[PDB]
């Protein structure tokens, strides 16, 4: 399978790192054009960008860290907030993709609102912004972590986790406030009792040093979004799960209890 | 934005960009220039060096090339590295006669383990270890260069791009063509090219996939699902391998003790898990005495 000698030291700079990567929590009250709302349009387009050329989710989870990197220093218009996404994801998909697609391929999903010259510099001025620091840590890569405590790895728990660490990326306020390694924490645990009713693993408490009464404020606000997720006006992330690639695990429901 | 820079020569290529030799003419700073074009096909900013860039700001380290400078024109974009005597390809060209001497390579090899170690815990494979990637100063000090392979890994990782290494230094299991490789295909690399500044010539000189991957069976022998759980259940794995005992070591490694061959031998084991990582390897027996000799140009 592996030799897992650097899981600590890995797991450690991860934690040094998302804190120096992490975007400004109260930007979009600053960005005089934007607002939460549009935020969510983008990032919900974005996925199903993703779903079209089969992209990994980790790919689109370092595109919106770099959204919310880059619109945290560049007041940007309405206008042209959907260029920002589209390099952004660009730069992303280079950055991990085995195969990432063409310039062309990005700037036809753009309803050929921009040009390509427009793309190409906007790729240009994201790493200037950036100071080409894209080696990001995301949600994805504290769970593909944790993952690992999981005996025997449960596909349907894994496959919710993933589910909800991605809703969050939809939702600016509350999300922007939790690191991902907490939004990871969130999710896990919340699928974990969804699907098994087990509970955070004292294995992952002993890791990451965190326990459910350090999570709590974050679980409050996840459950809740998974309660109203037939509700909210972003629904691409939802149907995406709906498949045999992941079990339908947006079909089931919510707990009722968590006891509080 | 160059107009500080003056140019001396050319250094070299690898084909990604070109590599000049420059003095900064304000501080006489001497520097390695990595120029690279943009509007290649207008296909944007190239991967290579994205990656490259964000990595090594990442990686500080004593035996790993300092990156300066980027700096951002239109249509080139230039980094500038700290500027190093030689690469240890040319260097164990011209110390062929002689042979390297005994506890320089000791040293050397401590040296790389404690680079490669530092890339592993900040999750960034290199990928392209060989000697023309590995650069000597004058100070008897070696650092690891040219990130333009490496790539950032997952844990546990993913299926990761198979067309990698240089052959002569690729591993078994990208041969033959596995679905997940990690850390341990690095070590394989420095286990080689342990072995190749100790014989003089090098390990695997393998002419083609099947050629390199022979090469290989004819010195370790072939392998079996005792020694590499896993390898006949493989993606590009063939039964008909013909059957290939493995041979001694002090006739691989004539000038090597008993430690040296212990080591290298842990280095270059068929299954990756076993395979020894960087941080085990550095707390090796071998290491007991290891100095800091200082190599002799004449240049
Ligand atoms: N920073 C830096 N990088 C280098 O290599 C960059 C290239 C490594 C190989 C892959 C492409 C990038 C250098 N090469 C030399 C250097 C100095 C003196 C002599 C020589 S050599 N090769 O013996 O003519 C190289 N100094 C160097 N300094």
């Amino acid at each position: 399978n592996e030799v897992p000698d650097y899981h600590e030291d890995i797991h450690t700079y991860l934690r040094e790192m998302e804190v120096k990567c992490k975007p400004k929590v109260g930007y979009m009250k600053k960005q005089p054009d934007i607002t939460n709302s549009m935020r969510a349009i983008l990032v919900d387009w974005l996925v199903e960008v993703g779903e079209e050329y089969k992209l990994q989710n980790e790919t689109l989870h370092l595109a919106v860290n770099y959204i919310d990197r880059f619109l945290s220093s560049m007041s940007v218009l309405r206008g042209k907030l959907q260029l920002v996404g589209t390099a952004a994801m660009l730069l992303a998909s280079k950055f991990e993709e085995i195969y990432p697609p063409e310039v062309a391929e990005f700037v036809y999903i753009t309803d050929d609102t921009y040009t390509k010259k427009q793309v190409l510099r906007m790729e240009h001025l994201v790493l200037k912004v950036l100071t080409f620091d894209l080696a990001a840590p995301t949600v994805n890569q504290f769970l593909t972590q944790y993952f690992l405590h999981q005996q025997p790895a449960n596909c349907k728990v894994e496959s919710l986790a993933m589910f909800l660490g991605e809703l969050s990326l939809i939702d600016a306020d509350p999300y922007l406030k939790y690191l991902p390694s907490v939004i990871a924490g969130a999710a896990f645990h919340l699928a974990l009792y969804t699907v098994t009713g087990q509970s955070w693993p004292e294995s992952l408490i002993r890791k990451t040093g965190y326990t459910l009464e350090s999570l709590k404020p974050c679980l409050m606000d996840l459950h809740q979004t998974y309660l109203k997720a037939p509700q909210h006006a972003q629904q691409s992330i939802r149907e995406k799960y709906k498949n045999s690639k992941y079990h339908g695990v947006s079909l089931l429901n919510p707990p009722e209890t968590l006891n509080l | 934005s160059m107009e500080n820079f003056q140019k001396v020569e050319k250094i070299g290529e690898g084909t990604y960009g070109v590599v000049y030799k420059a003095r900064n003419k304000l501080t006489g700073e001497v520097v390695a220039l990595k120029k690279i074009r943009l509007d290649t096909e207008t296909e944007g900013v190239p991967s290579t060096a994205i990656r490259e860039i964000s990595l090594l700001k990442e990686l500080n380290h004593p035996n790993i090339v300092k990156l300066l400078d980027v700096i951002h024109t239109e249509n080139k974009l230039y980094l500038v590295f700290e500027f190093l005597h030689q690469d240890l390809k040319k260097f164990m060209d011209a110390s062929a006669l002689t042979g390297i001497p005994l506890p320089l390579i000791k040293s050397y090899l401590f040296q790389l383990l404690q680079g490669l170690a530092f890339c592993h815990s900040h999750r960034v494979l290199h990928r392209d270890l060989k000697p023309q990637n590995l650069l000597i100063n004058t100070e008897g000090a070696i650092k690891l260069a040219d990130f333009g392979l490496a790539r950032a890994f997952g844990v546990p990782v993913r299926t990761y791009t198979h067309e990698v290494v240089t052959l002569w230094y690729r591993a078994p299991e990208i041969l033959l063509g596995c679905k997940y490789y990690s850390t341990a295909v690095d070590i394989w690399s420095l286990g080689c090219i342990f072995a190749e500044m100790v014989t003089r010539r090098a390990l695997f000189p393998g002419d083609s996939e099947i050629d390199q991957l022979f090469r290989i069976f004819r010195t370790l022998g072939t392998p079996d699902e005792v020694v590499w759980p896993g390898v006949t259940s493989m993606p590009d794995y063939k039964p008909s391998f013909p059957k290939w005992a493995r041979q001694d070591f002090s006739k691989v490694v004539p000038p090597l003790d008993e430690d040296g061959r212990s080591l290298l031998s842990q280095m270059l084991h068929y299954d990756p898990n076993k395979r020894i990582s960087a941080k085990a390897a550095l707390a090796h027996p071998f290491f007991q005495d290891v100095t800091k000799p200082v190599p002799h140009l004449r240049l």
